[PDB]
């Protein structure tokens, strides 16, 4: 239940993704868990809110993360790749231009088990999650943020 | 199928971070299934 970044594991064992614990709520991408319940030690975490089009899901309570990219500053991907310690990768986002407005995007290509890793602004707030994107052969991830 | 979580760190900015990656500007569409696609 402690705040932090977590690996999402399945059973040998494999890392299928990453997520963020904040304010007692676990945040990850829908495609990582497909809404399955999660074990945390001897406890169980049940899905509370989810949305396939946003590709997001929260457990134990409503989505808590609300910071947004400022459109000018560098950000950090707090990548938690399979078999590797959590590490920070700094980058200037590009932009996804859509009919409904602009979304920050990071042109970083990490293993699929890194999906759900948080992207941070300079104050350390989570501005979105990594792992839903497009190919241009390089992958580019939206900075996907939910609604609080 | 047992799906479970393991803590991997604090959420903190690191001053000594590796820096990499471009900043492309891309026109995209988002469909009902959450899939982004390029548009021209």
């Amino acid at each position: 239940t402690t705040d932090g970044v977590y690996r999402v594991m399945t059973r040998g064992s494999t890392q299928v993704g990453v997520g963020v614990m904040q304010e007692g709520v676990f945040h990850t991408m829908w495609h990582v868990t497909k809404g399955a319940a999660l074990r945390s030690g001897e406890g169980r975490l049940d899905p509370y809110w989810g949305d396939v089009k946003q590709d997001l899901v929260s457990y134990c309570g409503p989505w808590k993360l609300d910071a947004a990219w400022d459109g000018l500053s560098e950000v950090q991907l707090l990548a938690v790749p399979p078999g590797e310690r959590a590490k920070n990768i700094q980058t200037l986002p590009g932009i996804f231009k859509t009919k409904d407005g602009d979304i920050g995007a990071v042109a970083l290509d990490y293993p699929a088990g890194t999906s759900g890793s948080p992207i941070l602004d300079k104050s350390g707030r989570v501005i979105g999650l990594y792992g839903n994107g497009v190919v241009i052969g390089s992958y580019v991830s939206a900075i996907t943020q939910g609604k609080r | 199928v047992d799906m479970y979580i393991e803590r991997a760190g604090d959420i903190t900015w690191e001053k000594d971070a590796e820096v990499t990656g471009n900043s492309p500007r891309l026109d995209v569409a988002l469909d009902e299934s959450g899939d982004f696609s390029l548009v021209e």
